[PDB]
């Protein structure tokens, strides 16, 4: 009605505890203002939980307490893309990560989001994808 | 006939904000679907109207003011704002009806060696009236003594250049702005979407 924004996500997959990952989200279309971009996440069975946000001009940064000091949210200077640098990932970071956009100049709370992107799966564990790398050597099997 | 909307948006060069352009419209049909495919991401804020139903509207006059400012400062192109741009370069009225279009122009208006051709006014004895224009380059008298047209202490050149380099942050990158204002003369019209 007064905006029309598409969000395209990239990044994700399977990593080990302590590893790093970079998520990206691109915004396109039109809006009322150069609003905020950010990420939510949803653990299996749990509810969606705020992760991080940033104003369009990379002057304001918000982080959830569960990721303060480990996650960093930044912006590209030649692309309409926002980035989430994920360091020292733990098992509890395993969730579906959703990109989000607020068509506001100032972000009071995380709650009436204007637009989402499709989910992006991030899994932190030692096992990996059920199925990938089916051939396990007998030497690796013991050591 | 179609309105020359591309003459305003697809113009090669844009003016400085202190000397903002002004394109009169007349004798043409105005469809805004051309506007929607303009940038990968741009802002379209309207005051009193919605950008969708605004295609079914009739007008007697629309004025397209275009200029270049920082992304930091697009916020100042709105009613009731303050700052160097709202006060000393381009003021919108409080009861402003119309829309504002802004989109990143880094690829076009910033240079690795620095684009210094875009200027804004830094000094003025009084804020501008809504829609007033000031292209004067008289030395600003900031102290007790007259300036005699010579720059010095309390005697400053009123204009100052932007620095536009492509490696700057987005807030410091150039943004092309277009302001539509909806004037309704007591006469018939030439601004009606098909």
């Amino acid at each position: 009605s007064s905006s029309a924004v598409q969000l395209q996500a990239s990044g994700g997959g399977f990593v080990q505890p302590g590893g790093s990952l970079r998520l990206s989200c691109a915004a396109s279309g039109w809006a009322e203002t150069f609003g905020h971009m950010g990420w939510f996440r949803q653990a299996p069975g749990k509810e969606r939980e705020f992760v991080s946000a940033i104003d369009w001009w990379d002057t304001v940064h918000y982080y959830a307490d569960s990721v303060k000091g480990r996650f960093t949210i930044s912006r590209d200077n030649s692309k309409n893309t926002v980035y989430l640098q994920m360091n020292s990932l733990r098992a509890e970071d395993t969730a579906t990560y959703y990109c989000a956009y607020w068509d506001m100049d100032y972000l009071q709370n995380s709650i009436p989001v204007d637009y989402w992107g499709q989910g992006t799966q991030v899994t932190v564990s030692s096992a990996g994808r059920a199925g990938e790398q089916k051939l396990i050597s007998e030497e690796d099997l013991n050591s | 006939n179609l309105c020359p909307f591309d003459e305003v948006f697809n113009a090669t060069r844009f003016a400085s904000v202190y000397a903002w352009n002004r394109k009169r419209i007349s004798n043409c049909v105005a469809d805004y679907s051309v506007l929607y495919n303009l940038a990968p991401f741009f802002t379209f804020k309207c005051y009193g109207v919605s950008p969708t139903k605004l295609n079914d509207l009739c007008f007697t006059n629309v004025y397209a003011d275009s200029f270049v400012i920082r992304g930091d400062e697009v916020r100042q192109i709105a009613p009731g704002q303050t700052g160097n741009i709202a006060d000393y370069n381009y003021k919108l009225p409080d009861d402003f009806t119309g829309c504002v279009i802004a989109w990143n122009s880094n690829k076009l208006d910033s240079k690795v060696s620095g684009n210094y051709n875009y200027l804004y006014r830094l000094f003025r004895k009084s804020n501008l009236k809504p829609f007033e224009r000031d292209i004067s380059t008289e030395i600003y008298q900031a102290g007790n003594k007259p300036c005699n047209g010579v720059a010095g202490f309390n005697c400053y050149f009123p204009l100052k250049s932007y620095s536009f380099r492509p490696t700057y942050g987005v807030g410091h990158q150039p943004y092309r702005v277009v302001v539509l204002s909806f004037e309704l003369l007591h006469a018939p019209a030439t601004v009606c979407g098909p």
